[PDB]
This record gives structure tokens, sequence and C-alpha cells, in this order.
């Protein structure tokens, strides 16, 4: 008699049609993964568009629903997560346009290669092939070739693309009820109904700030520690007062300065913790690896692994006769089904990989009791920070000691936690400014600061000041530096990556605060607590039945995203360089430029 | 000792029935043989709501039914007397004063297909729960809605019936489960059923 006991009819259909057909679709698409054939494919993209027929169908069939008169907060979530438009709110004609474009740039994209006037048999694309230039290479004017060239060929390549694609998803976001495309992917924070966990679309602009001002000064050190340490490695090229050169950075686009940490080691003659020759001598396999995970993730207080995961999981390489995708992802097809598809090695790199997989699907299990479209994590942001804490707390060195890995005699000088904690913040901080000022940037061009007569004028400028990267020559407005990334023009928001970032080392220290730790955070194994267990499945098994803000809460023990656990975990590395940076001067001046 | 029950053709039965259309056997007159009731080596759930199970072969009853079906794995815990959900209210209703057993084992290898079992359904969509050891086999569309549905399955109009689509890749609690519910009717009559005279 009331719509709000039709709509949870309707629901109650939904979620039943819904989960037999997404778990149609995920079987096709992990039989297409662990065994690429030619008729593999065709069960995929049969899998794939039932699926998105059938999901189609039921949002134009939610709309009837105004979902005003819908006070349960569950239903109506669920509703408004069916009821999104999407594409299909144009017209005909500017959605195939659409969808074209995105297809263009894509393929572009993977199909990017580079030319070789010097000799036509010379063609590299982004395949590690040619990031081994702009990760291993010693040569600055190699390395500006190949940056230029990437700049040239596809930079300049994608303009007009990315020109009518801003117009297009800006008309789709505005028929969408948003005044920006950049406000429909800030709508994945947005919380109402819930007095008190309230969170505005906007208020994450005003928060990513807020949160970044605090990063300047760790970020700022480290910048000038690591422009300190490639004078010598490029001389006369660097010129200390100024930024850093934009394709000396060991990546394409500076996302990672992890290549940097062969260059800018602290101590050459302390090497790192590496059990991988420990692990190969004790015969260790890929099962012996996830027995380990599970191990520690029952320690800690999570249910063991399913009897199915064991038997129908891909855990080592099948290539003798097959083929397969070297991603280590975690698969959860439904109804019970939680699988691991990786290609494990007898690696430390494997081991960490491991038990990020393992942790995504920990959580999949805590969630799996809700409903088909509130099983997610709260935001965008929770299933990769819960997956690499626990990678986080597995690579300590009081870990790897209990496990056997590390034989208990190690001694940890206080010389190795620097080491240790500066190939992780090129790594992590090293990250947050570029992601942080390429998200705002967007966000501007969608919005409309950034006039198209200024694409080329701001993203540099933003990049000369927010990150202190200057470009080594002067792109005109032909190029198109911001859309030579592959998150950029691929329809994926980036700002997942920072609050991931934050949130990372939030839950850490939350965790750690449950399990007793009394050393610094950097030295923090959360095994056999199981405290921190029942607090982070707390929050795990919420799902999307909650705003992100409650279940932060439920862990955190604050309903907003805080910088200063990250602050924390590198206070020794903040020390050290605040030191060392002493005779050499701290921060940058946007004034410079190596062409000039 | 020649007098055996047809449990050994209850439990081992090839094709058991869905759990809207339960199939109920009565077991009338002949020896009830309870210590029998081990076909199935790891039962999932062999629990008594009545008499103890070292007691079982001990009293007379009049009539014995057995109810048998297929359900889910997490669906199992809603065969008991004053339980909720789908099985409980539209499917199969147990008496909060039931008087038996109820025999629950994961059949996942027989219940179970590649391509997906699509042989057992459930009634997700009824007007009014079901009453206690009552079955509705009917395939009316559920007029969710107020417009009158007119025997026709679209908006606010639901086919009633939903399939298991069992798979031998589910998890533990997907899988099928076939359960067997023993109900032990004493009535003012003769008790005809009786343990082995051992
Ligand atoms: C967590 O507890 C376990 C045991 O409860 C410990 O790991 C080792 O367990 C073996 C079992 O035979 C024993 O040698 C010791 O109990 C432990 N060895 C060491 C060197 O500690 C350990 O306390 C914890 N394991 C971790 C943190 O990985
Ligand atoms: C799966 O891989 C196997 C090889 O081990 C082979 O049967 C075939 O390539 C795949 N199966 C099917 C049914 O295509
Ligand atoms: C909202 O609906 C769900 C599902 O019917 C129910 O479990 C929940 O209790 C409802 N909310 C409130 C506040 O009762
Ligand atoms: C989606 O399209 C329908 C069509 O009229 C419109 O009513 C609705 O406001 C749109 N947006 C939603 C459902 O968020
Ligand atoms: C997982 O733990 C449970 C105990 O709750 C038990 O089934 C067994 O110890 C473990 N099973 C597997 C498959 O690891
Ligand atoms: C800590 O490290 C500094 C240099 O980083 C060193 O001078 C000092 O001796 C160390 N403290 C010890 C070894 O206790
Ligand atoms: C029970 O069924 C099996 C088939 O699963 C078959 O051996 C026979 O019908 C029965 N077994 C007996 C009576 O021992
Ligand atoms: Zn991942």
């Amino acid at each position: 008699s009331t719509i709000e006991e039709q709509a949870k009819t309707f629901l109650d259909k939904f979620n039943h049609e819904a989960e037999d057909l997404f778990y149609q679709s995920s079987l096709a698409s992990w039989n297409y993964n662990t065994n690429i054939t030619e008729e593999n494919v065709q069960n995929m993209n049969n899998a794939g568009d039932k699926w998105s027929a059938f999901l189609k169908e039921q949002s134009t069939l939610a709309q009837m629903y105004p979902l005003q008169e819908i006070q349960n907060l569950t239903v109506k979530l669920q509703l408004q997560a069916l009821q999104q438009n999407g594409s299909s709110v144009l017209s005909e004609d500017k959605s195939k346009r659409l969808n074209t474009i995105l297809n263009t740039m894509s393929t572009i994209y993977s199909t990017g290669k580079v030319c070789n006037p010097d000799n036509p048999q010379e063609c590299l694309l982004l395949e590690p092939g040619l990031n081994e230039i702009m990760a291993n290479s010693l040569d600055y004017n190699e390395r500006l070739w190949a940056w230029e060239s990437w700049r040239s060929e596809v930079g300049k390549q994608l303009r007009p693309l990315y020109e009518e694609y801003v117009v297009l998803k800006n008309e789709m976001a505005r028929a969408n009820h948003y005044e920006d495309y950049g406000d429909y992917w800030r709508g994945d924070y947005e919380v109402n109904g819930v007095d008190g966990y309230d969170y505005s679309r906007g208020q994450l602009i005003e928060d990513v700030e807020h949160t970044f001002e605090e990063i300047k000064p760790l970020y700022e050190h480290l910048h000038a520690y690591v422009r300190a340490k490639l004078m010598n490695a490029y001389p006369s090229y660097i010129s200390p007062i100024g930024c850093l050169p934009a394709h000396l950075l060991g990546d394409m686009w500076g996302r990672f300065w992890t290549n940097l940490y062969s260059l800018t080691v602290p101590f050459g003659q302390k090497p790192n913790i590496d059990v991988t020759d420990a692990m190969v001598d004790q015969a260790w396999d890929a099962q012996r690896i996830f027995k380990e995970a599970e191990k520690f993730f029952v320690s800690v207080g999570l249910p063991n692994m399913t009897q199915g995961f064991w038997e129908n999981s891909m855990l080592t390489d099948p290539g003798n006769v097959q083929k397969a995708v070297c991603h280590p992802t975690a698969w959860d097809l439904g109804k019970g089904d939680f699988r691991i598809l990786m290609c494990t090695k007898v690696t430390m790199d494997d081991f960490l990989t491991a038990h990020h997989e393992m942790g995504h699907i920990q959580y999949d299990m805590a969630y799996a009791a809700q409903p088909f479209l509130l099983r997610n994590g709260a935001n965008e942001g929770f299933h990769e920070a819960v997956g690499e804490i626990m990678s986080l707390s597995a690579a300590t060195p009081k870990h790897l000691k209990s496990i056997g890995l590390l034989s208990p005699d190690f001694q940890e000088d206080n010389e190795t936690e620097i080491n240790f904690l500066l190939k992780q913040a090129l790594t992590i901080v090293g990250t947050l400014p570029f992601t942080y000022m390429l998200e705002k940037w967007r966000w501007m061009v969608f919005k409309g600061e950034i006039p198209k007569d200024q694409w080329m004028k701001k993203w540099w400028e933003m990049k000369r000041e927010i990150v202190g990267v200057v470009e080594p020559v002067p792109h005109d407005e032909t190029y198109c530096d911001p859309a030579s990334l592959f998150h950029v023009s691929n329809d994926y928001s980036f700002i997942r990556y920072y609050t991931r970032t934050l949130y990372q080392f939030q839950f850490q220290e939350a965790l750690c605060q449950a399990a007793k730790h009394e050393g610094p955070l950097h030295k923090c194994d959360i095994s056999n607590s199981t405290e921190a267990g029942q607090k982070l499945f707390n929050m795990l098994r919420l799902g999307k039945s909650e705003p992100w803000t409650l279940a932060l809460e439920n862990v955190v023990g604050a309903k907003n995203m805080n910088v200063r656990p990250l602050l924390n975990y590198f206070e020794p590395l903040f020390t050290w360089l605040k030191d060392q940076n002493k005779n050499s001067f701290v921060g940058w001046s946007t004034d410079w430029s190596p062409y000039a | 000792i020649t007098n055996l029950c047809p449990f050994d053709e209850v439990f081992n039965a090839t094709r058991f029935a869905s759990v809207y259309a339960w199939n109920r056997k009565r077991i009338s007159n002949c020896v009830a043989d309870y210590s029998v009731l081990y076909n199935f080596a790891p039962f999932s759930a062999f629990k008594c709501y009545g008499v103890s199970p070292t007691k079982l072969n001990d009293l007379c009853f009049t009539n014995v039914y057995a109810d048998s079906f297929v359900i889910r794995g997490n669906e199992v815990s809603q065969i008991a007397p004053g339980q909720t959900g789908n099985i409980a209210d539209y499917n199969y209703k147990l008496p909060d004063d039931f008087t038996g057993c109820v025999i629950a084992w994961n059949s996942n290898k027989l219940d179970s297909k590649v391509g997906g079992n699509y042989n057992y359904l459930y009634r997700l969509f009824r007007k009014s729960n079901l009453k206690p050891f009552e079955r509705d086999i009917s395939t009316e569309i559920y007029q969710a809605g107020n417009k009158p549905c007119n025997g026709v399955a679209g908006f606010n109009c639901y086919f009633p019936l939903r399939s298991y689509g069992f798979r031998p890749t589910y998890g533990v609690g997907h899988q099928p489960y076939r359960v067997v519910v023993l109900s032990f009717e004493l009535l003012h009559a003769p008790a005809t059923v009786c343990g082995p005279k051992k």
C-alpha cells in the first residue's frame, strides 16, 4: 500500500536475480583470466552483456520509486545506488560520441608507441620496454628524449579528444543533477540522511587541501634531500635552489619516486631486509606462503580461508600449456566464492602481495553478509587501505623474526630503519603531492576555472608549486601532458589513492593502539592481537550499509580523514631529514627552468 | 527384524523435492529402527527437539511423518520452531511445540551441476506466512503493488517461485543441503511404530 514496501519487495527480487547473474559473469571472467583461449573470450563477453542488460533493466525499473517517501536508510541507499542513470541520460548520438571518444583514448594509450627519426625500427610501447629508460637509465639526454617523445606523440594527439571529453562528461553530469563531472566523482564520498555523519561533495575539496598543508613540511624536506642527492648524479642540471626536472624522477610521470631509492639511499653499506634467500633456502612454495598469510589472519583474530578457496584458486602459474594474467587479484565471485589469482614466486614481494590480496579477500568475506548492492567498501579508499595495512604489518622485522624467515638473532641498528622509512616514503609520501595536484587540476578543468586556452599553462604552474617539479621543455597548448597518464584518460578517479594513503596509516595506528604497541609506529606487528582483529572486523563487516564516516569511527575513533598518523609513521625519518638538510636550502623557487 | 521402516528410502532417495513442494512420507505400521539414521555419516545437523536420540528407539508412536526437501546451507538454521526467513515463513513452517528431529546433511556432490542445477525452487513471495505443517504449491503472480496484476508478471507483479541455482563451486552456505524432518505424531490410537526388538 506504500512505496516503501513495494521497494522492499522489488529489492528482494533484484538481490537474488543480480546475485545469480553476477556470479555467472564473475565465473566467466575468472575462467577467461586463468585459461586465456578463444571460446573463453566469447563466454566472458556474453556473460558481461547479459549482466549489463539486466542492470540497465533494473535501473530503469527502479526509477518508478521516487525515493523521497522511502524513510529507511538501507532501502533508500540500495535504490539510490540502483537508480543511477549514467551515460543513458543524454541523446543517443551524444552517448555514442562519448563512448567512441573513451574507446579511442583507451586504445591509443594502449597502442601508444614512440617514433625514432634516427632509426624507424626503434618503436617502443609503454610496456616495461620503455619503462627501463625512465626507471633505470642514468642519461639526462636519453631520459629527456623519452619524456619529450612520449608527451609529443601521445600527449599532443589526445588534446582535442580530451577537449570534447570534458564537454560531453560535463553535459552528462549536469543531466545527472550534478554541477560538474568532478562533482560526480566527489559524490563517491557524499553522505546524507544520517545526522552527525553528513559529509558534503564539496567538503572533500576543503579537506584534501586541509590535510595537504600539513604534508608540505615532510614532503618539502624529502624533496630537498632527494634534490641534494641528484646534483652528484646530474651535475649542473638540478640547480639546488630550483625545482626537480620532470624527467628525472624514476618514473614516466613522477607518480612514485620508487626508482630513486638506488640513487638517494641513505646508507649504502647497510642493506635492506630481503628474506627471499632465506625463504628459498627453507623450501617454501606458494602454498606455504598463503598458509602463513592465513595463519597471520587467524592470529589477529579473523576467520581462516574457506575450504573452497584452496581448491578453486590459482596460486601458482600454470604456464606449461596455458595462459593467464600475472596481475595479483582478489576475486569475490559471489555466493561464498573467494579466490586469489597470482603467479606466486618465492620472493619477499610475493609474500607481501599475498598478505595484501588475502586482506582484500578477508574484507570481502567480512561484508559478504550484506545485500548485493551494499557489498563494497564504505568508500572507494577502504579496500586498498585495508589490504595495504596487512603488508604494512607483515614486513616488520618482528614478524619475519617470528615466522622464521629472519633468524632470531637479527640486530635492528638504527641506521636500517632510516633506510626502510626513506624507501617507503619515496613511494608513499612521494605520491601524495602528485595525486593531490593532478586531481585538483582535473577538478578545476571540469568545473571551469581553467579555460581551454590555459590548460597547459596552469598544469605546469601547479606542478611548479604544489609538487615542486619543473618541466624541461616549454610545452605549448598543442601538448596534453596530464592526459598521458593511464588513469586520467580512462574514466578513473585519482583522489582514491590520496584517501587510501591517509586511511592506511589511520587504520594502522588505530590497530596499534588496540595492540598495546610500545615503540615507534613503523615497528608494529598486530599478530596474536584479537583486540585489533575485532576492532578491524567491526568496520570490515559493515560494507556500504553504513556511512564511511561511521565506518572510519568504528576503528579510528574519529569520523574525519586525518593526516597525523602518516606524520607519526615517518617521524624518525622526518627528524633524520631535518638534521640532514642542514647547510642545504629547503624548498624550491618556481622562477627557474632548465631550458631558459 | 523383517518389518523395517522405509527410512532407507527417504534418506537415500535419488530425487528430493523442492522446499516449497516438500514431500511428506507417512511411516504407518512397522518396526522403527531409529539407530539406522546414519545413512550419511557426516550429518551437518542432527538435532532432536523432542525425545533424545538415545531414547529415540524406545518410545512408541502412532504415526511418523518424514518431510524431505532441499534448501541452502545458511537456510538450514530456519528449520526449527520459532524461526523467521523465507523458508520458515513461505516454504516450510515448524510449530513452536514441535516434537521430532531435524536431520540436514550437505549434498553438494548430488544436487549441484557445473552449469547450475535449476531444478529446486523456493517461494520468495507470499501474501501471508505459512501455518505449521501446511504447504502451498500454487504459482500465482504475487501482487506486491496495488493495481491488479491481471495474471501478468510485470511491474510490481512478481512470480512467487525462485530457483536455487546450485553449483559445485559455491560456498558451504550456498551449497545444497538435504533436510529430512521427522515428526512423531502420538495420538489417541494404538502405537503401531515401535522400536527394534533387541
Ligand atoms: C604469535 O604467536 C605464535 C605462537 O602462538 C608465536 O610464533 C611462534 O610459534 C612457534 C610455535 O611452535 C613457537 O616457536 C613460538 O610460540 C613462536 N616463535 C617465536 C620465535 O616467537 C609468536 O608469539 C607470534 N607469531 C608471530 C608474531 O608471527
Ligand atoms: C582450460 O585449459 C585446459 C588446459 O589445461 C584446456 O582444457 C583448455 O585450454 C581450457 N578448457 C576449455 C574447456 O576450453
Ligand atoms: C530498514 O529496513 C531494513 C530491512 O527491512 C530493516 O532491517 C531495518 O530495521 C529498517 N530500519 C529501521 C530503522 O528499522
Ligand atoms: C534519472 O533519469 C530520470 C528520468 O526522468 C530522472 O527522473 C532522474 O531524476 C534521473 N536521476 C537520478 C535517478 O538520479
Ligand atoms: C578453519 O578453521 C575452522 C575452525 O573454525 C576449521 O574448519 C579448520 O580449523 C580450518 N579449516 C580450513 C579449511 O582451513
Ligand atoms: C643512531 O643513528 C645515528 C646516525 O643516524 C648514530 O650516530 C647513532 O650512534 C645511532 N644510535 C645508536 C647506534 O644507538
Ligand atoms: C543408497 O544409495 C546408493 C546410491 O547413492 C546405492 O548404493 C543404494 O541405492 C543405497 N545403498 C545401500 C542400500 O546400501
Ligand atoms: Zn590491488
